[PDB]
């Protein structure tokens, strides 16, 4: 049916009551869900699934996927590996030409600068204009919330870095990576396969991640720093679900996917 | 022979005393040996009638799938079942539920 | 200090749960039932735990059986997969594509159904057929077998099914053995939906692979029990693979199988991992 | 493989779990498997690294003249020693003995 | 709740102790040096502990030995046996005056010692002979084997020199003998009978030890002490004592005493005492 | 010969100079003459060094380890007998049973303080000295003034506690004469047999009288005062080296010559 649509599910027991997929919590009250609508189910922690719950979210090709609260990270997911061979080899494919590779790999970089950047450069240039607009994103970011900023910590080493804005940057950006990651195998695609970034068992995770990671998810990250909080990561994930619920990212993930995968110009399998 | 190891927790200096003239006390509570099926049979039955309200777990090497068997005694004993043949262990909760 | 799943071959193969909620209690892997009572399970030391209608999963079960490589299997009546759990998927992206590029060149595809011919057969196929060629040899030789089978034991045969007694043997047999290799190609890095005879199907290299070894161990044992006719068929078909696993040392194998059948491609095959092998334990003191 | 048999005193809980994930634990803080000397030697190597505090024995069934092995981790953990071949056991002098000597 | 001592063949056989001290501290049988490490020793589980010059004994662990029958040996040259302590005689009067009339007897005695004959040298004695004729005859069987294990193992025999005033091979078949006394008086004392009174060997207190031992040594013991005396190394008396106790736990010498001594001994057929 | 037997309690025994030595808990040391004891009583708190054994063995003096007093014997050098020569004459005599009985009639003429008559059979013998053994108890309680109803209350608590420290250094002083504790003649198949025979001739000399004298003080703890009494009577009243020659004494009566 070609869903693109998630949901988180937590906090409750899962089971099929009357042919019906329901959630029920601990005082009975029972919520209906969707099944057949969503291509899959994420699954925080303190969720509880029956087995009959289990074998209908099969029958109905919704992919089950065990989270971290607010999809901070995936434990586990339904049919490991993959269980749709027409995108993995899809996904393969595209990986394994290197003129395909290219046109995805430039691809990523358009949707990442927002303009079509007709100009011929090679790949080192794209990661140098790329580094250099991620800096100037940060720093506006810091301009914009009025947030003091002393860049981005990408060594654990750099203990000057360690402030409050990063630690709300990495907690805001694990719960995209998480989300990212189970709509990556909701489609049927392996997250180990990336283009831009290579050689990491959720490379392809950060390629998406990385496309839609200043849209909404990190400005969120500077607003919450701004007032310091005391538990700095439990309001983020928070704020991050809160995104998941009311804007649509969650729906635009899968979309994206298959839009960058399609610039190989190599027809989808249907 | 096998292996047979014996750990205690709270009981009498008797039963210590007792293990510690067969087995030997790796640390305080816990005895090791390499004993018949006979011997063993003879300290569990010094640590049935020795143990009073301690707790003691006796475990010894078999030719058997799990490649083990072991017995307990005393309070809050955790209790020896049997899954398709596997020897595993089960035991109540801690006021959980 | 990092939690690292041990090799399968250094596990008990199977596991069946029937009834209960699998959690984990106290910072332990448990089964609960009804009554409270909770049954402890060393989850990292079990290759597949197989969960029967019934049973209910919590969060920190399915979470901590991913995290020590323990394939949860989801098993319908009777044996039949259902679904299943683990470690979303391969670590390395260079084993997936070698594995891709195998499946996806049809000259490198057809060299490694050779090997899987000659593995499973113990001979050479005949020279320049074509991979649905080879299909067809493959099951005029299944047939056979099963017939073969099928009166050195002294059982009943119409054909194999998949849908009496000796049929329902047969698929509750192969699916212990289904289940334990897609534990293999799990915890080998490769993808049980990418296969070579077996095509389109999200278990296909699973049944590429057993197959090779199916009628050497599992299948043989389901057609001895058949012809005793038991009261529960499935369970006493449960615990003979089992004993054969062991016996035969099938969960060791599996690993350098998949390779092997890989490597028939001729294709350089990815590096090995770095081995950090823990240190041996202190030797005893002298003179003491 | 043979018989393995860890038995754990005032250990955190880190190490507890992970015991618990390839030994059965026939009583808290009394786990038994039967696993190889690979198997053996990591859980070693979790045990020296997950403890600091608590105290660790480790014994194991082995094709010797005293049939089985064993090592210590810990505060006052005792020392396995050899004589002429025999495994046996050394201490130091217990203080809280209540007997003097 | 009583203590019983466990069969000496479930027990290992001997265990050398060099320097230090044996005590028993916090209910535990130990070994303390003289730095004060104390050491742990399953009393229990031993058949016989051998006390080498420079070690003492307290009262408590003499004591605690004796319940656990494990028989306490003082060694001093070689291993030779200076002392032994251990539960005084034996508990049945029965099992003594048995053993006494069949020793006392001088027809009795002559049923038991051809037998004796019969079991070491696999084969029966020549008929109508005194004790005394057996003797000598016993003597010419031994000074032959001791020829044929020289040239066998190609060490130079110049004959058996039992006192240490007269080289390397006898200094050998002393150590490893004294081994097979040690373990046997253990089982003679655990059987119930007196190891002063023999049948072969008279008038000394461990005449009965050398009656049982002299059949089984030359099977196992004394070869190999030939094979050790080959090597020529050093420590020689110390690879004797394992190289005995390995033959002990293989042939399970100390599962076969019990009934050697009971055959032996039914040889004089006077009914013996009853179980238990 | 040499009859006499020795206590040795708390200290170090060690040999130096080739003296026996015995150092106590405090400095002082005490030089013991072995060569001329016939057995050393080892008590709790002894520890006996390799040298001091091997001393006691070359001069013939016999190590036996026993409770406070001579309460129970744990354990013995030479176990199962060290000379084989005296072992086999107490054996000759119980085997044969023309022996046995003069060794029984000299035991109750022991027990009597004169000869029994021919006549009398060894079963009237017995019914002879229970009637005034049980007469020696009644008198025994009139002359300390105690509350007596036969041979449970504290009299026979204390009775209990006097024979067993006699018990013990009876069995020491045959096992020092090198006989066998289980081979009695009036007491028979019980393994301290022949200890019960000896000990039964003289424990109402001062032993079990002195259990009287206690038991009418009645005390709270009666067998740690009693033992104590006893080790003093055996300290004192040369009860020790009495014990050897009355054994060779009994078993003399069998007309074979001694070894």
């Amino acid at each position: 049916k070609d869903r693109v649509s998630m949901i988180f599910l937590q906090y409750g027991q899962i089971d099929v009551i009357d042919g019906a997929f329901v959630l029920i919590d601990k005082t009975g009250i029972r919520t209906h869900i969707p099944v057949g609508s969503v291509a899959c189910i994420m699954l925080e922690p303190g969720t509880r699934v029956s087995h009959a719950a289990v074998r209908l979210a099969a029958q109905v090709g919704t992919l089950l996927v065990w989270v971290g609260e607010a999809g901070v990270r995936v434990y586990a997911s339904g049919q490991p590996g993959g269980a749709r061979s027409d995108k993995l080899l899809y996904q393969a494919k595209l990986a394994l030409d290197e003129d395909l590779r290219l046109k995805v790999v430039r691809k990523m970089f358009e949707l990442r600068f927002g303009e079509p950047a007709p100009a011929r450069r090679s790949v080192e240039q794209l990661r140098g204009i790329e580094g250099s607009r991620v800096r100037a994103t940060y720093a506006l970011l810091a301009k914009q919330y009025g947030v003091t900023w002393n860049g981005r910590r990408y060594d654990p080493k750099d203990w000057e870095k360690g402030d409050t804005i990063n630690q709300c940057i990495s907690a805001a950006t694990s719960c995209l990576y998480g989300v990212t990651e189970a709509a990556i195998l909701a489609a049927g695609y392996a997250p180990a396969i990336g283009f831009v970034h290579t050689g990491k068992p959720l490379s392809f995770v950060y390629d998406i991640a990385d496309i839609i990671k200043f849209d909404t998810v990190v400005p969120k990250a500077f607003e919450i720093a701004r007032r310091n909080p005391g538990e700095p990561d439990r309001e983020v994930r928070l704020a991050c679900r809160d995104i998941f619920r009311s804007s649509k990212t969650l729906a635009k993930l899968i979309p994206l996917i298959e839009d960058v995968l399609a610039a190989g110009e190599i027809q989808p399998p249907a | 022979m096998s292996m047979l190891v014996v750990v205690t927790e709270n009981v009498p200096p008797r039963l210590r005393g007792r293990l510690a003239i067969w087995l030997l006390e790796v640390r305080a509570g816990v005895y090791v040996g390499d004993v018949s099926a006979k011997i063993r049979e003879m300290i569990w039955e010094q640590i049935a009638g020795l143990a009073e309200e301690g707790n003691v777990v006796m475990a010894w090497a078999t030719n058997t799938e799990t490649g083990f068997e072991f017995q307990t005694f005393g309070l809050n004993r955790r209790t020896p079942v049997d899954l398709d043949g596997l020897r595993l262990v089960s035991f109540l909760p801690v006021g959980s539920s």
